[PDB]
């Protein structure tokens, strides 16, 4: 069978955070499920393995008595909670399946696996972006093209998905990625080729999607009148 | 913690390559198996092999694993397209009482050839001098390989504070691009005379500057 | 009295309406004086200059527009009148002069860095030739040490 799992989730540092581990199919009520963690810059580590069948806590001594596992018969899925959260939580985490087998060493295996849940917790929570639009200079036009964008600063979650004129045009257009801010926000920028005779005939207008906090901000470039 | 894996390993497309996993006699020399995970940075990691002696199905034979007593060894023959992932070692930990992971070893050269960078430095406009903020934004596009250091000077001082760098993605020319951006205020965004952004690539450097008056 | 004008980092009349020097500027300029044949008795103004420019131009751009700069807000259709002064603008060379204005010859040789093998560049240097002694050599075949 497969097992899907629930997209990004950001929460904050003493929250409680909710996942959700779905089968699609059947052998999920017999056969004991695990989590596995992996994490950019260390090793995957093992918190606990429950039995759905009999509904048995099985952690690791490395981890404290602070997250838990609940397991549902009916609609055959498992939830995870975690509270107090810290600043090493950034990671993701895997839904994993257990098979036993028979021989000398009999080790846990983890044949099937899960999709991932990307976790991400800092400061700086979700709040209303700022766009800036940005007009070419005439100093900074040399040949036939022209070179403008969208900026979008000081904003909260990851992912944002932008668009030109709701994708009429898609020639030339780059994405960049965003970075790590040290008070803890993200900046991407997003600029396309344009040539120096359709600067003032037609117009480019940048949209934004914040779907976390459900926002659609429409910006207006304009050339500037001094250079 | 108790398991360590080699960070890398060379090798060549056509020669066999091996590695090893090294621990302690109370997890893998103690008697149980172990298991070989491959951690591809984009998909999940799934099964490749168990117990070092049955194949699993959607496996191909290539894989190879044994057990040298305390320690643990992979084989493979042939660098294919799809070895650009990470190998971690697990099994089953008396002391921990659980499962424990490896380190992780990346299989990976270089194999980037130079090419030309292209910078292009962008001031600020009239309607972000009012948000009490001074954002500088110097964007690089067409270089390979992307890995392009990033100065910020004022003509009198390096620039120290707000240096940022993003991570570079592959463009549809199979190009890289990048941004910088840089954290003031239009309090001395004014008083200074000329901002510039200095890269080096390969010994290339090219210098762009603004006039803000 | 133009010549220390050629320099990366300032604004006049002739380096920003001619040829602007960039800031990324490897160039190796050349001048002197040679005043006895570029000039002559009654006034030589064979050679011209633009004084009059809308705006600035990129470095490493040459401008050969002698379209009329305006300066006033009617067109005037090419004629002398007002608001309007032809940019282009003749010298006043004349042998008689002091030091100056003289006429001099001003070279610019700039280097490009690209992702090209060497084409122009020194070879190797012709070093001193030694004899009777322990040396070590490579005549393009071997690299022999003996006297």
């Amino acid at each position: 069978v497969q097992l899907v799992e629930s997209g990004a989730e950001v929460k904050k540092p003493g929250s409680s955070v909710k996942v959700s581990c779905k089968a699609s199919g059947g052998t999920f009520s017999s056969y004991a499920i695990s989590w596995v963690r992996q994490a950019p810059g260390q090793g995957l580590e093992w918190m606990g393995g429950i039995i759905p069948i009999l509904g048995i806590a099985n952690y690791a001594q490395k981890f404290q008595g602070r997250v838990t596992i609940t397991a549902d018969k009916s609609t055959s899925t498992a939830y995870m909670e975690l509270s107090s959260l810290r600043s090493e939580d950034t990671a993701v985490y895997y839904c994993a399946r257990e098979n036993g087998y028979s021989g000398y060493g009999a080790a846990a295996n983890f044949d099937l696996w899960g999709r991932g849940t990307l976790v991400t917790v800092s400061s700086a929570s979700t709040k209303g972006p700022s766009v800036f639009p940005l007009a070419p200079s005439s100093k900074s036009t040399s040949g036939g093209t022209a070179a403008l964008g969208c900026l979008v600063k000081d904003y909260f979650p990851e992912p944002v998905t932008v668009s030109w004129n709701s994708g009429a045009l898609t020639s030339g257009v780059h994405t960049f990625p965003a970075v790590l801010q040290s008070s803890g926000l993200y900046s991407l920028s997003s600029v396309v080729t344009v040539p120096s005779s359709s600067l003032g005939t037609q117009t480019y207008i940048c949209n934004v999607n914040h779907k976390p906090s459900n926002t659609k901000v429409d910006k207006k470039v304009e050339p500037k009148s001094c250079d | 913690s108790v398991l360590t894996q080699p960070p890398s390993v060379s090798g060549a497309p056509g020669q066999r390559v091996t590695i090893s996993c090294t621990g302690s006699s109370s997890n893998i020399g103690a008697g149980y198996d172990v298991h070989w995970y491959q951690q591809l940075p984009g998909t999940a990691p799934k099964l490749l092999i168990y117990g070092n002696s049955n194949r699993p199905s959607g496996v191909p034979d290539r894989f190879s694993g044994s057990k040298s007593g305390t320690s643990a060894s992979l084989a493979i023959t042939g660098l294919q397209a799809e070895d650009e992932a990470d190998y971690y070692c697990q099994s089953y930990d008396s002391s921990l009482s659980g499962s424990v992971f490896g380190g992780g070893t990346k299989l990976t050269v270089l194999g980037q050839p130079k090419a030309a960078p292209s910078v292009t430095l962008f001031p600020p406009s009239s309607e972000e001098l009012q948000a009490n903020k001074a954002t500088l934004v110097c964007l690089i596009s067409d270089f390979y390989p992307g890995a392009v250091t990033v100065a910020w000077k004022a003509d009198s001082s390096p620039v120290k504070a707000g240096v940022e760098t993003t991570t570079p993605s592959k463009q549809s020319n199979n190009k890289y691009a990048a941004s910088s951006y840089l954290s003031l205020t239009p309090e001395q965004w004014k008083s200074h005379r000329s901002y510039s952004c200095q890269v080096t690539h390969e010994g290339s450097t090219v210098e762009k500057t603004v006039a803000p008056t | 009295d133009e010549v220390r004008q050629i320099a990366p980092g300032q604004t006049g009349k002739i380096a920003d309406y001619n040829y602007k020097l960039p800031d990324d500027f490897t160039g190796c300029v050349i001048a002197w004086n040679s005043n006895n044949l570029d000039s002559k008795v009654g006034g030589n103004y064979n050679y011209l200059y633009r004084l009059f420019r809308k705006s600035n131009l990129k470095p490493f751009e040459r401008d050969i527009s002698t379209e009329i700069y305006q300066a006033g807000s009617t067109p005037c259709n090419g004629v002398e009148g007002f608001n309007c002064y032809f940019p282009l603008q003749s010298y006043g060379f004349q042998p008689t002069n002091g030091v100056g204005y003289q006429p001099y010859r001003v070279v610019v040789l700039s280097f490009e860095l690209l992702h090209a093998p060497a084409t122009v560049c020194g070879p190797k240097k012709s070093t001193n030739l030694v004899k009777n002694k322990c040396v070590n050599f490579n005549f393009n075949g071997l690299t022999g040490t003996g006297v």
